[PDB]
């Protein structure tokens, strides 16, 4: 099969900037590459066909070049509406194949997360459950790591995480990390710590509480 | 103008099949190939297969031969894809698309059908208030609501009936056991809480659930 | 259908205008356009009443037409690749369906 490799996987861009990203095919496909834009929660949209041919209704700032194996999609001046995943696809021979995508991302100043930890509610404890929640809000870049500890000991079981998409206003990211235990298991320990590691600091942001307090 | 109309959602049991439709309009149906593309949550596009409506000649991604059956109904200008023996691996959005005339850029796309495969029954959420404990700082307090153990998606989380829109992060749902869980945080000035009321409103249409949880200290 | 020599029950349908066929990718569409003249423009079949239904008529019509086109092609020192046979199968299938409808219409007309 024709493998399509897109680079980079993620591209951080500043509004107005000219940006490019590449699609390379493992075999010669002439001009039989097509580019699609996919905004969050939307369908893909054709933006360039046959390497370089424009599509009606698509802003003229989009252009493509290349023939053979190496293909480039260029955006003359990147706008907020251009923030999306971009996929290439070849139609020269079966099977049709797609590149793994290039995600566009708005570049902003680095921001450390505001971290907040929450003990289990009494109403959850009444039902026998115990979820300790940690919010890591409004940080940049997207990459971040959360560790939980109970009485000093690390814990990864019963930890579920969830990440927001880049905020459209301030261009930051947020994450929630929830550690779920049983009431009895939760009663047998005192201290619970949410530990956030982010590139804005080599020091982890530690948020914790002690039950007996 | 050409349009490709697909059903929004399908909820389907593991091991069952689903047949999803793609109704075309605004052009001569038999003049253009139709294509089916899979997208797993947070993953890329995967070609499943394609069909020429003129004679129902098909081509498949090898992996989907035996899984995905492609047909059309010329009378109704509708393409169909039937997926069989569904598993959690088939939970995805499925797009149909149409190419050009003797050209194979996918010019028009349906809105996609989101398939969830699960044996879970409709379950209302347990909504837990997340209140801090005195040592909250910044001149700014973060409150939260844990929405746990519901099925299916979606839930709508608002704060104070939608009057609290700024400073809220409602995170995508995550599968915990075989039920969904999400949290919402709202960041608010220390004046306004607990002096004024902060309440999360969790609507779960599928179970006719509408829960208001006031965030109270301790 | 026209009968001659020793068709062993088979009949030759009248020549059909070659349709524009799209194969769903750039290479095959071009290949087909350039090579379509190498495939039959008429099909061989047994009388329609000798089959259970369309599918069985078509399946047979396709096999005999292609088999017999292949020996004549072989006699000329030419060969069909896997692509050729795939494409031939498709266009011959179309013609066999058309032939069935024509034949079954006549079968209904007394
Ligand atoms: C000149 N043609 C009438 C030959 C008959 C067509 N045909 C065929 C083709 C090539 C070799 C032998 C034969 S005999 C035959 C038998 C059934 C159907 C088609 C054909």
């Amino acid at each position: 099969d024709i493998v399509l490799t897109q680079s980079p996987a993620i591209l951080s861009v500043s509004p107005g900037e000219r940006v490019s990203f590449s699609c390379r095919a493992s075999q010669n496909i002439g001009t039989s590459i097509h580019w699609y834009q996919q905004r969050t929660n939307e369908s893909p949209r054709l933006i360039i066909k046959y390497a370089s041919e424009s599509i009606s209704g698509i802003p003229s700032r989009f252009s493509g070049s290349g023939s053979g194996t190496d293909f480039t999609l260029s955006i003359n001046s990147v706008e907020s509406e251009d923030i999306a995943d971009y996929y290439c696809q070849q139609s020269n021979t079966w099977p049709y194949t797609f590149g793994g995508g290039t995600k566009l991302e708005l570049k902003r100043a680095d921001a450390a997360p505001t971290v907040s930890i929450f003990p289990p509610s009494s109403e959850q404890l009444t039902s026998g459950g115990a979820s300790v929640v940690c919010f890591l809000n409004n940080f940049y870049p997207k990459d971040i790591n959360v560790k939980w500890k109970i009485d000093g000991s690390e814990r990864q079981n019963g930890v579920l995480n969830s990440e927001t998409d880049q905020d459209s206003k301030d261009s930051t990211y947020s994450m929630s990390s929830t550690l779920t235990l049983t009431k009895d298991e939760y009663e047998r320990h005192n201290t619970y710590t949410c530990e956030a590691t982010h590139k804005t600091s080599t020091s982890p942001i530690v948020k914790s509480f002690n039950r007996n307090e | 103008q050409v349009q490709l109309q697909q059903s929004g959602t399908e909820l389907v049991m593991p091991g069952a099949s689903v047949k999803m439709s793609c109704k075309a309009s605004g052009y001569t149906f038999t003049d253009y190939w139709m294509h089916w593309v899979k997208q797993r949550p947070g993953q890329g596009l995967e070609w499943i297969g394609s069909i020429d409506p003129s004679d129902s000649y098909t081509s498949h991604n090898e992996k989907f031969k035996g899984k995905a059956t492609l047909t059309v109904d010329e009378s109704s200008s509708t393409a169909y894809m039937q997926l069989s023996s569904l598993t959690s691996e088939d939970s995805a959005v499925y797009f149909c698309s149409r190419s050009g005339y003797g050209y194979y850029a996918m010019e028009y796309w349906g809105q996609g059908t989101s398939v969830t495969v699960s044996s879970a029954k409709t379950t209302p959420p347990s909504v837990y208030p997340l209140a801090p404990g005195g040592g909250a700082t910044n001149s700014m307090v973060t409150l939260g609501c844990l929405v746990k153990g519901y099925f299916p998606e979606p839930v709508t989380v608002t704060w104070n009936s939608g009057s609290l829109s700024g400073g809220v992060h409602t995170f995508p749902a995550v599968l915990q056991s075989d039920l969904y869980t999400l949290s919402s945080s709202v960041t608010v000035p220390s004046s306004t809480w607990p002096s004024e009321t902060v309440t999360c409103n969790v609507a779960h249409p599928a179970s006719s659930t509408k829960v208001d949880k006031k965030i109270v200290p301790r | 259908g026209a009968v001659v020599g020793g068709l062993g029950g088979y009949m030759l349908g009248s020549a059909m205008s070659r349709p524009m066929i799209h194969f769903g990718n750039d290479w095959e569409d071009r290949y087909y356009r350039e090579n379509m003249y190498r495939y039959p423009n008429q099909v061989y079949y047994r009388p329609v009443d000798q089959y259970s239904n369309q599918n069985n008529f078509v399946h047979d019509c396709v096999n005999i037409t292609i088999k017999q086109h292949t020996v004549t092609t072989t006699t000329k020192g030419e060969n069909f690749t896997e692509t050729d046979v795939k494409m031939m199968e498709r266009v011959v299938e179309q013609m066999c369906v058309t032939q069935y409808q024509k034949e079954s219409q006549a079968y209904y007309d007394g």
